């Protein structure tokens, strides 16, 4: 035992090591180069009213105009960007959902929460029903985050400390991520779903392949429970956000933290990150009763999206970047542009 | 989903009829209804309308006040009272599926229909009877009045392939999706009024006549429907 | 069962350490090279009109 | 300027609205608890009763007494990090908290197990969700409470101890106790109540509690308190 | 003619000086108390509307804001308007309408509170069957059946005027207007003092009586059951007591005086001169309840002074 663990120590040692000599110069000596961004100003376009619960889970489509917001009350409403009608209204049997999922397609969403157990509904279903598809059970703890590796195939996270990757036509888990010591939080897939990243409350991150199934490399750095994850758009880094009131931005290929998202102001955690089309700016939602805009580059504080109520949620910003859907705890998804 | 009418038979002009269509296997009450009549060697044509929750029923000018369309969702049954009878309203009525939201395919599925024995945007087609022996492509030329592009940014428009002795079966909607389960050799396309409905390789389940129809707005119009035969 | 983690453990530790790895200089020019080839088509950097915006007033 | 098929779906996504406020409207008037205590703090016997009267994950209980439904939640099962997602339960009406009154001289692999459950009720009482939310607690252990007391002393437990070695005063003593542990007298309350073998009597007090709460939540909500 | 509106016609009341009357500023102060009113009544129907959802209360408070806006609106400033837009009427059509709809909110206001009263009352003491009946559709029900009993009982009073035609105000209370009796005095004191006590049990009597006993019911259930009243609870009701009085109570005491006085010429004066103050201590009341009854509630009061504070920033 003693052997294992200072083989561990020295191995933990020049990782560190490593990590600290491919560290040739910081992002904000290189970014300091180019000027800096100018104010964006985001005012409401549409103002999504109807839930009477808690929102804590949204995501959009392929089209950029439906989205589906999952809350509290049980019910499952896609809502529709321009016209802000409800599409379709799915009755949870398990009112206590936590997260939900839109697949590319848009045929089949998947849904999640305390129920240890993730729903599949099909949407375009002959009988002209949204009817639940599938019902993958197995997780030992709460469903926290959910995402669509393929029409065929997905991945979901429990807060067991393991994620398991699920077949839809076989309903059977083919491959079962394991290493995390806290609860896993949230789920960010990559543009070519090889490898996706997920952060647990041992304020540390780690890669995973779907192939392969190991953790493909770690990183570290947070002070408390990550509580969003979110993929670069070019699918080489990835932004996390924890309850220490500050993001961090790692990269796959670096090791280690680029730059550091903080304010003195802000001591609040973070729930909800997510990066933009071209990743020029960087969102995050705070429990400040709005949401914050940082320059990816150099970290400035490009604008305020304030109006919710209650603690932020969840945010997504569509594919083609046109608008940005933010939900929070007040019943009311709100569309900036 | 399977649809049943019943009702009709040899009725005098004085006579009234009450058309009842046995509803099962879909959601009723969130799928609307409409009556087609279709009299014989004659095009299509709409009658009524009864909205989600019977909140919205419309009628078309022909039938305005005459008819009386009702719907009963807790019995999952349609219901048309007909009170009177002229001697040109002979026509065998089918009862059609149709759900508005964003992407999906109303008129998707055409009820067997009845048949009733009694003792606004124009849409034509260019050709009506176009001989052509299977495998080759073929080409469909519709025009309408009125421009159907709406300012939205898309186009309503509808193709219903109706074979001998089945009900008509919808292959586009909005001139750019799909109908589900229909073969990809059919492909719709058009521009403000001029559209074409293509085939890449006519067989012998394509064998029927094509009717169009366009959903800019209440009074639904169908044209003469072009026949295709071996 | 401490042994059976231990043995994981290093075994992660040591595939972990023989990735390869870049250097940070790198790695942000390139992704300042692609924000600013993306930046001109980024409606929140770059809002775009009226005539093109569909969210405009119902 | 809307299409048909605009005013269509604007009238499909009407009724939807309409329906989605009927079904709340209808949720509404069902109260909403959270259960918490032990395994072994006699929480399935409760349950049982409760249900007689009228697999990983939490469990949901409905029963209605004296026109009057309920929504228990045991989420005991749930082995994970509570803070992360208590907060869910934060307009939870009430949290009935149980706690086995007998096993004061018992060891768990804190030690002891009171003194796990004190700490266990301080941090959900002092909890920054349960600010205006009240607590009951439920001693399902006084019959072997009484029947152990009169071999083995109470003082293994509380040393401090000194009083009697009677059942009421160490009722009492246990009693307050457990009710120093509030931090917010002032905003919250906390209605204690010993069970039995019987059980028309704890329905009837937590009905009691479930009214007085409703009565004062309808109080600070139309302006008065 | 009545000898009311006899006397009434030769009132001496109008003067020409280069100086300016203290009438006029009573009347000016009276116009800011209305737009006051105003202002808090599309500030607070907005945010209720458009920013929070339709429950009990929030359709209560709609209801109290509009018609409080319907009164500090038609009364103030439509009809001062009209005065110099002299439109094809007449004088008594538009005194008509001004009796109408300033009994019609009286009356309106009235129901409201007693409801409120009474659903408090019903909420402390039978919660479980408030909950398990209380909805939005019966109290949007309850609201309607009000109005239309105050326009029932208003029709009596929009029969029966017959002024001439801001500033130097007058819409008088004649009953010989329309359909006549035997006699013209008694005929007309009857019916004044019909008139007179009807709108005094419907506006001042019943509606605080209502009030006082749904808020004596609660405090005596909350000493029985245990519960200790806090200082806000009793300031509150000593404040919904005191203003509802203070703006209602001196104009059914003056319409009760000169009802008498109608035999009794000589406190026809007093009237003459204390009409415009107890009217507008009772125009108050539009101002008075919605502070009361909006900015004493958490969540909306948190969410107007936030929305306030936003929409001030914003535009800076
Ligand atoms: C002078 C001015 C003061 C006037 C007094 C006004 C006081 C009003 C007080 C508070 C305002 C809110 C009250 C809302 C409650 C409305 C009435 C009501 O009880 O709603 C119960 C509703 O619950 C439902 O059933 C669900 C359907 C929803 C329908 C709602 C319509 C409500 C009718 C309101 C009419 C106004 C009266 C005006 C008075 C002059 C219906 O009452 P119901 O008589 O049928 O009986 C109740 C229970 O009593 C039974 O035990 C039960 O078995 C079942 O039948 C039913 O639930």
């Amino acid at each position: 035992l003693d052997q294992l663990r200072q083989e561990a120590e020295q191995l933990k040692n020049q990782i560190r090591d490593a990590r600290k000599a491919c560290a040739d110069a910081t992002l904000s000596q290189i970014t300091n180069n180019i000027d800096p961004v100018g104010r964006i100003q985001m005012r409401t376009r549409r103002t999504l009213r109807g839930h009477l619960a808690k929102i804590y889970a949204m995501h959009w489509g392929t089209d950029s105009r439906l989205l589906v917001s999952a809350s509290q009350d049980g019910k499952l409403i896609i809502w529709d960007s321009y016209t802000t009608n409800k599409v379709h209204a799915i009755p949870l049997r398990s009112s206590w959902v936590m997260t939900c999922a839109y697949a590319p397609s848009g045929n089949y969403v998947a849904c999640g929460g305390l129920d240890n157990i993730c729903s599949i509904y099909n949407l375009k279903t002959r009988e002209g029903n949204v009817r639940v598809s599938r019902e993958l059970a197995g997780h030992t703890g709460y469903l926290s985050c959910c995402r669509f590796l393929d029409d065929n195939q997905i991945v979901t996270s429990s807060g067991d400390t393991t994620c398991a990757l699920w077949d839809i036509e076989t309903g059977q888990q083919t491959t079962t991520f394991t290493g995390h010591t806290g609860d896993v939080m949230s789920l960010s897939l990559a543009p070519d779903t090889r490898l996706f990243v997920s952060g647990a409350c041992d304020a540390s991150a780690k890669l995973w392949d779907v192939r392969e199934g190991m953790c493909r490399q770690t990183f570290t750095g947070h002070e408390s429970d990550i509580n969003a994850i979110c993929f670069f758009p070019n699918g080489n880094a990835f932004a996390t956000g924890s309850d220490d009131a500050t993001c961090r931005l790692f990269d796959l290929r670096a090791d280690q933290e680029l730059m550091t998202y903080s304010h003195d102001n802000i001591i609040c955690g973070i729930t909800s990150v997510s990066f933009s089309k071209s990743g020029r700016l960087l969102l995050a939602g705070y429990d400040d009763f709005n949401c914050n805009v940082w320059d990816a580059l150099k970290a400035d504080r490009a604008g305020v999206l304030a109006g919710h109520d209650n603690r932020v949620s969840c945010l997504g910003v569509t594919d083609d970047g046109m608008a940005v859907a933010t939900g929070s705890w007040d019943s009311f998804l709100k569309i900036w542009n | 989903v399977q649809l049943v009418e019943s009702g009709g038979g040899l009725v005098q002009p004085g006579g009234s009829r009450k058309l009842s269509c046995s509803a099962s296997g879909f959601a009723f009450s969130s799928f609307g209804m409409h009556w087609v009549r279709q009299a014989p060697e004659k095009g299509l044509e709409w009658v009524a309308y009864i909205s989600s929750g019977s909140g919205t029923i419309y009628y078309a000018d022909t039938v305005k006040g005459r008819f009386t369309i009702s719907r009963d969702d807790p019995k999952n049954t349609l219901f048309l009272q007909m009170t009177s009878l002229r001697s040109e309203d002979t026509a065998m009525y089918y009862c059609v599926r149709s759900i508005y939201y964003y992407g999906s395919s109303p008129f998707d599925f055409w009820g067997q229909g009845t048949t009733l024995t009694v003792s606004d945007i124009v849409m034509t087609q260019a050709t009506s009877s176009v001989p052509v022996t299977p495998g080759e492509s073929v080409s469909i030329s519709c025009r309408s009045s009125k421009s159907l592009l709406h300012s939205n940014g898309n186009t309503y428009l509808y193709w219903f392939l109706q074979r001998p002795g089945q009900s008509p079966q919808l292959l586009i909607y909005r001139m750019s999706n799909l109908a589900s389960g229909v073969p990809d050799r059919f492909s719709g396309s058009g521009s403000g009024t001029a559209f074409t409905l293509t085939i890449s390789r006519l067989e012998a389940e394509d064998v029927g006549v094509y009717y169009c129809m366009q959903h800019l707005e209440y009074p639904l119009t169908f044209g003469a429907g072009t026949k295709l035969e071996l | 069962a401490s042994i059976a983690q231990a043995r994981k453990l290093v075994e992660q530790l040591k595939m972990e350490a023989n990735i390869d790895r870049i250097k940070v200089s790198k790695a942000a020019a390139d992704l300042m090279a692609y924000c600013e080839a993306h930046a001109k088509e980024d409606p929140l950097l770059t809002p775009v009109p009226a005539s093109e915006n569909p969210f405009r007033e119902k | 300027t809307l299409s048909a098929e605009d005013k269509a779906a604007v009238e499909r996504s009407k009724m939807i609205d309409r329906n989605l406020r009927e079904d709340g409207e209808k949720a509404a008037r069902e109260v909403k608890l959270l259960l918490l205590g032990a395994g072994e703090s006699g929480k399935n016997t409760i349950v049982k009763q409760m249900k007689i009267i009228h697999t990983t994950g939490i469990v949901e209980t409905h029963f209605t007494f004296k026109d009057l439904h309920f929504k228990m939640f045991d989420v005991g099962a749930q082995r994970s990090e509570r803070k992360k997602w208590i907060h869910c339960f934060e307009g939870v009406t009430a949290i009935i908290f149980c706690v086995a009154l007998s096993d004061y001289d018992l060891v768990l692999a804190e030690m002891n197990r009171m003194h796990a459950s004190m700490k266990l009720f301080d941090s959900i009482c002092n909890n920054k969700w349960f600010t205006d939310t009240s607590i009951i607690l439920f001693l399902n252990k006084k019959d072997l409470f009484e029947e152990k007391i009169k071999k083995s002393p109470l003082t293994i437990c509380y040393p401090e101890y000194a009083g009697s070695n009677t059942y009421e005063e160490a009722a009492a003593y246990i009693q307050c106790q457990f009710e120093d542990l509030n931090k917010r007298k002032d905003t919250k309350e906390i209605y204690t109540h010993f069970t039995c073998s019987t059980d028309t009597k704890n329905v009837q007090f937590v009905f009691d509690a479930v009214t007085d709460v409703i009565i004062k939540n309808n109080l600070k909500d139309c302006g008065l308190f | 003619l009545c000898p009311i509106l006899e006397q009434m016609s030769r009132l001496q009341s109008h003067s020409n000086t280069s100086i300016r009357y203290i009438d006029h500023a009573a009347v000016l102060l009276h116009g800011l108390a209305s737009l006051l009113g105003l202002v808090e009544n599309g500030v607070i129907l907005f945010v209720v509307g458009c920013r929070m959802r339709q429950t009990v209360v929030t359709t209560w408070v709609l209801h109290l804001a509009l018609s409080d806006l319907l009164a500090s609106a038609s009364l103030p400033f439509f009809t001062y308007f009209l005065a110099v837009g002299h439109s094809w009427e007449l004088g008594t059509t538009f005194c008509k309408l001004h009796s109408s709809i300033f009994f019609l909110n009286m009356f309106a206001s009235g129901f409201l509170l007693s409801a409120i009263s009474l659903d408090r009352c019903l909420q402390v003491v039978r919660p479980v069957w408030a909950q398990n009946h209380r909805t939005v559709a019966a109290a949007h029900k309850v609201c309607l059946v009000l109005w239309a009993l105050a326009v029932l009982n208003t029709v009596p009073y929009f029969v029966f005027r017959d002024t001439i035609s801001d500033g130097r105000i007058m819409c008088y209370y004649n009953v010989l207007l329309l359909n006549p009796g035997p006699d013209r005095d008694a005929t007309c004191n009857s019916r004044q003092v019909a008139l007179a006590v009807s709108k005094f049990l419907l506006a001042f009597l019943v509606p605080l009586a209502i009030i006082a006993s749904s808020h004596a019911a609660v405090s005596l259930r909350l000493q029985h059951r245990g519960r200790r009243r806090p200082g806000r609870f009793v300031r509150l009701v000593a404040a919904v007591v005191a203003a509802f009085a203070l703006c209602w109570g001196p104009y059914h005491v003056f319409s009760l005086l000169e009802a008498r006085a109608h035999a009794n010429p000589g406190l026809r004066p007093l009237v003459w001169r204390g009409l415009p103050f107890v009217t507008s201590l009772a125009f108050f009341n539009s101002v008075a309840n919605p502070v009361l009854y909006v900015l004493t509630c958490p969540d909306m009061l948190r969410k107007l002074r936030r929305s306030l504070r936003t929409v001030l920033e914003s535009v800076l």
